């Protein structure tokens, strides 16, 4: 079972600033990582697939990068609607697994 | 048209069909097995092709029994198909040589 | 029946026999060698098939001398058998073409 | 000269051409994909050869879609070319045997 | 004896010769290259065989230019030799079928 | 993204002495490392390619070695014109990346 480590758990940033969420896999998994956003009382939302690919309907400020065991979800000019929980998920080996999540805080 | 040609096409149609079924079946068989990688169709399709051609990159391979069974079918179809084409090329070459030799 | 067909079957019977003996022999030869993986029959059987077909996944291979010797026998049987089938397909295709050409 | 011979040469010229185009295309397609290794022409040329011959070492392989598409073309050209030579050798061998049998 | 048979033997003698020269040359070419593994004759001999047969295990492969050049020669000899045998089997099968068909 | 770690960041040596710069990759990359020299106000200069290969026009005192994850750039009889910044670069996997550099000091 691939282990995805998200750290720090909580992230604090000032409005407008660029922020970077981190996800490290217990083993090389290519670019088979994906990001989801979950706001309070809401369900998960695919933000980035296969590490970097963007999803239509998702603000262009959201971008991702990395490969192997290190991945980063980044967000330019952070704004209040960006306040929620982030999670990573790998599809490299069965079974799929999730990160422990990271809370964004402005 | 002629027979060996018809059989070559037949080999190609079937090969494509086996590669596709091959991808579906591989995934269905591999998901559920901890540590398995043959678990998404796109790459499973690419694994199929590698296998049929025997180019064997080693970046993907089954780890479950049905997966390997599926694998065998793909390998044989690949080998058989490409071999049947080689024979088709030989027959064509033998026939023409007969003509060119006024036989 | 005809000769090449009979020989194809013969090739298949032998191939199966060599794959099986191949699995047994591989394990007998590999166990005892620190770091070896070809040490349980089920996978050794699957290693055999990979080898005969030359699909070479690279997830399993011998590391001892007899293991590699066994490996060679399997590779040759695999290559020879599949090649003998290709020839069988060519002969069949050549013969029919003779008929279809009223020769 | 004869046809199968001419076709063999043709197969060799094309194979070389596909290996070269293969190297260029592989690199063009792989660069830009994080983690990719098929990114310098020299090794991409060596990857090509491995692939065409299906010797599959597994030290280099594409990870992007066009890369794999390119890969398929190389594999088929390699398999087809080497198979067309095998047929060429068969025709030559069949023709001479006809002579030696005063047919 | 006949021609294709004589040529098959010839293919085998040469193949063995190329495998041996192949081992020597591989080592001579690989030693000196940091990180290289094709550096002792015994395994280099086993690498040769893998390569000629294209079974491609991926446990050993060249990393220097001459090593890869040597590798190519081995791959081609392996492919050519095994292909020339396949043709030999086809000719034999075609000739007998002619007899059995009272032609 | 392969990470190249150059350490120490600053190196102090006595005229004429032999010096060794270090570069470690976050993963095995063969010998696909290359060295560049950059003096104050100047641009980078290829010093060694593929770990060991020398470059014409480059003082014979410059040599490199290593493979996999450890690499070393060495310079015999260090002299004042050798005072500048060193950097390593890998071409094993996309994208190419650079070391954080090492300053030579006599
Ligand atoms: C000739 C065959 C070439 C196969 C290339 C596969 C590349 C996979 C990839 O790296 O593609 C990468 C790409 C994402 O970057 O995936 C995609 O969306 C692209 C879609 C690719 C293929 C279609 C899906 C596979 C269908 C197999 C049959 C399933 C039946 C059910
Ligand atoms: C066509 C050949 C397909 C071989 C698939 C092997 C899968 C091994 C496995 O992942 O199988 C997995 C499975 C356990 O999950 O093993 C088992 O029990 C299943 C038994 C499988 C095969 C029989 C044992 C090998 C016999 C070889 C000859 C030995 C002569 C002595
Ligand atoms: C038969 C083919 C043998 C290929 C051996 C490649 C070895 C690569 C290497 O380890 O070579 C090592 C060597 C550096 O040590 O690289 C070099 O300079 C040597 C140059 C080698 C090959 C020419 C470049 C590739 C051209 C492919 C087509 C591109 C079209 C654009
Ligand atoms: C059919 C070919 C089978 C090759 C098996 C090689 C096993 C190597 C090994 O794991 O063998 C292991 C064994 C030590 O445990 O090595 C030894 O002493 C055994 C000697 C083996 C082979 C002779 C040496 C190679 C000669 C190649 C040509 C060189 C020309 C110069
Ligand atoms: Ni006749």
């Amino acid at each position: 079972d691939i282990l995805l480590t998200q750290s720090p758990a909580i992230l604090s940033v000032s409005p407008g600033e660029r922020v970077s969420f981190s996800c490290r896999a217990s083993q090389s998994i290519g670019t088979d990582i994906h990001w989801y956003q979950q706001r309070t009382n809401g369900s998960p939302r695919l933000l980035i697939k296969y590490a970097s690919e963007s999803i239509s309907g998702i603000p262009s400020r959201f971008s991702g990068s990395g490969s192997g065991t290190d991945f980063t979800l980044s967000i330019n000019s952070v704004e209040s609607e960006d306040i929620a929980n982030y999670y990573c998920q790998q599809s490299n080996r069965w079974p799929f697994t999730f990160g422990s999540g990271t809370k964004l805080e402005i | 048209s002629a027979l060996h040609w018809r059989a070559a096409g037949a080999a190609t149609v079937l090969l494509v069909i086996v590669l596709l079924a091959g991808s579906y079946l591989a995934v269905l068989a591999e998901r559920g097995a901890p540590g398995a990688q043959l678990i998404t169709y796109p790459r499973a399709l690419w694994w199929s092709v590698e296998t049929a051609t025997t180019v064997g990159y080693g970046d993907l391979y089954p780890v479950t029994l049905w997966g390997r069974c599926v694998a065998v079918v793909v390998m044989v179809a690949g080998i058989t198909s490409f071999g049947l084409v080689t024979a088709a090329l030989a027959t064509w070459f033998v026939g023409r040589e007969q003509e060119r030799r006024g036989h």
